[PDB]
RNA sequence: UUCUUAGACCGCACCAAGACGAACUACAGCGAAGGCAUUCUUCAAGGAUACCUUCCUCAAUCAAGAACCAAAGUGUGGGGAUCGAAGAUGAUUAGAGACCAUUGUAGUCCACACUGCAAACGAUGACACCCAUGAAUUGGGGACUCAGCACGUUAUCUGACUUCUUCACGCGAAAGCUUUGAGGUUACAGUCUC
């Protein structure tokens, strides 16, 4: 795998209608200062979420909703 | 029967044309006249803000160089078109007289 | 190599035409000619199933496959030509433009001087559709 | 691969552009009798203008400039010109609605035999004072802007050569007389030449093409 | 369904053939109506305006009669790119030339003949008089080199199209109509016709 931390910086808002999923925004801490211009990508979550969690990412260079 | 709308849903007055060209459509190929067409105008982004940073990053003569072009093009669309894409909604007695003219 | 070998340490503009629909992606390789190429990489390749092969991740998982054989034809710096779609269709590309673009600059290919190249009549034939339309 | 066979090239550009080497190309090699000089000759190479010259790319990077193959030499490729094109954005920047829209052709006829459609368009604009929601003229104030135009560029292109013709185009001096002189007519907002095509094409003449590079790099 | 190693898709270059003239194009214009949109040239017109020119009642409206008339149709010849009734094939469905998808004939275009059948609508016949509120637009008129010019502003006027989503009186069963009438009509009569 790739376990990559990231800080949720805010709550995005409200996307998904089942009241299962939120899309919120993952900050990378994982840089050491190692150039990244994402630079904060938006994540789809499953379950629920606080800002300051940290949490794994096994992707990166996600857009989550797109237009699909 | 009744006159719901007093020019009847078109640009064109009476007592002048009583007849301008069909124009199609960018969904479903419909024709309508051009006055009867619901005209918007889009100014299409060629990239999201998400990948215009990265794009422009990888980018010298360009994005900070110059500002990025934009796709535009003018919509015609039908009426049912229009309605279900939901960009053109039913409106109450008051307000449907209401115009903004050709402005935003 | 088989690449540059009198250009080399030096950039070199290869252009990208990228069609962009709903029934697939393509990724296209030519050199400031059109006249040779080197590559031609379709969605459908990549990603099977006719539905996500016009999808975001049909266009990146191809982009990469750019990149990988860019580099060994000598060319580095790209020149991009985004194309929406035919004069009698539309003029809106497909989920697959916006999503190639990011993953070539990603991958360490330079970027520089995209256009809007796409074919718009002056005017044309009877659009397809019917006067009732498709309904 | 398809590499095993494939070479490289450049391509020289005349000395009335301020870059002479702006591309590196490929192409096959002789394979035979099929001889690899004669598929490169007629190939058309397209640039940005902004690149290709170091003056004026201030003004437009919206422009295009292509060329064809005269000659091939050395590994030189001896070029003269095709086109040069305005990109489709450029004119919706500065279309405006309830302005009206004017455009023309002129063949244009140089010294040599080569011609040229010049391809022209303008916009109205509206005066400082004004209170009017039109700025829509009459015909006969379209039609007169039209002559000027033809006139003008027809006269001097006349007695000047393709070279230095195409020097006029890049460097936009010929944009700025146009502009000026037709603006008493109805003030307009800008005027550009769209498309720059060619029509007839004269000769091959080794001389004149050699000459029209200078030295050759 | 359909097309592909006999190299499709794709990119560039060039050529062929036929249609069309986007955006700009509008609560804008012209035409008796039906209708009419690239550019240049060319032929004969039409409306508006300006005038201390000319004529002097030559008018208005209409059975009879005559001319024009969207698309689809019919005859003959030319053309046939695109789209496309019929037909064919694949889905969808309980059933489906269905609506959808891939195709495809007539037709779609032009010339010369017919047809005169549309929600041909402003569902508002034609001519004439009177009738108020505000802000605009379209033409004309008034206060070197297609050049004693062109545009704009202030104000006025005549002629057109319409908005007040602060239209006055009034009318109407109401919706609505308002110098642009369905108003000036039981206080019932300007004129003609269907």
């Amino acid at each position: 795998d790739q376990a990559q931390v990231g800080l949720i910086i805010k709550v995005l808002g409200r996307t998904g209608s089942r009241g299962n999923v939120t899309q919120v925004r993952v900050r990378l801490m994982a840089e050491e200062g190692s150039p990244d211009a994402n630079r904060t990508i938006v994540r789809n979550v499953k379950g629920p979420c606080k800002e300051g969690d940290m949490l794994s990412l096994m992707e990166t260079e996600r857009e989550a909703r797109r237009l699909r | 029967m009744t006159t719901k709308r007093r020019n009847h849903g078109r640009a064109k007055p009476p007592c002048s044309r009583g007849r301008t060209r069909p124009v199609h459509c960018f969904n479903c190929g419909r024709l309508a006249p051009k006055d009867k067409a619901v005209g918007r105008f889009v100014v299409r982004r060629m990239l999201d803000q998400a990948s215009a940073r990265d794009v422009a990053e990888a980018s010298n003569v360009y994005g900070a160089g110059f500002p990025m072009p934009k796709l535009y093009m003018k919509q015609r669309f039908c009426i049912a078109c229009a309605i279900h894409s939901r960009t053109v909604r039913a409106r109450p007695t008051d307000m449907r007289k209401r115009r903004f003219t050709t402005k935003v | 190599f088989y690449g540059s070998s009198a250009a080399k340490d030096e950039l070199v503009y290869g252009v990208v035409h990228i069609y962009a629909s709903f029934n697939d992606t393509f990724v296209h390789v030519t050199d400031m000619s059109g006249r040779e190429t080197f590559c031609k990489i379709t969605g459908g390749m990549k990603v099977k199933a006719d539905r996500d092969e016009s999808s975001p991740y049909a266009a990146m998982m191809a982009a990469q496959d750019v990149v990988a054989r860019c580099k060994e034809c000598g060319i580095n710096a790209l020149h991009v030509k985004m194309r929406a779609t035919g004069g009698v269709g539309t003029r809106s590309p497909g989920p697959g433009a916006q999503a190639a673009l990011r993953a070539l600059a990603r991958a360490g290919m330079k970027i520089g001087r995209i256009e809007d190249v796409t074919p718009i009549p002056t005017d044309s034939t009877r659009r397809k559709g019917s006067r009732r339309g498709r309904r | 691969e398809t590499m095993s066979r494939k070479e490289w090239y450049d391509v020289v550009a005349p000395k009335n552009f301020e870059v002479r080497q702006f591309g590196k190309t490929i192409c096959n090699k002789t394979q035979g009798t099929k001889i690899a000089a004669d598929y490169l000759r007629g190939r058309v190479y397209e640039s940005n203008l902004a690149d290709l010259n170091k003056t004026q790319g201030d003004d437009d990077a919206y422009r295009k400039v292509k060329f064809v193959v005269q000659e091939v030499q050395g590994r030189n490729l001896l070029t003269q010109f095709h086109s040069m094109e305005m990109t489709s954005d450029r004119v919706y920047f500065l279309l405006r609605k309830w302005c009206t829209t004017i455009e023309a052709a002129v063949e244009a006829k140089t010294a040599d035999g080569y011609t040229l459609r010049l391809f022209v368009i303008a916009f109205t604009k509206k005066q400082s004072n004004q209170l009017s929601k039109n700025c829509y003229a009459k015909t006969r104030l379209v039609k007169w802007v039209r002559h000027r135009i033809t006139n003008l560029i027809r006269q001097r292109l006349s007695k000047v050569n393709i070279n230095e013709a195409v020097t006029l185009l890049t460097r936009n001096i010929l944009r700025d007389r146009l502009a000026k002189r037709c603006n008493p007519i109805v003030p307009l907002r800008d005027l550009r030449i769209r498309k720059v095509k060619v029509v007839r094409t004269p000769r091959f003449d080794a001389q004149a093409l050699l000459n029209a590079h200078g030295e050759i790099p």
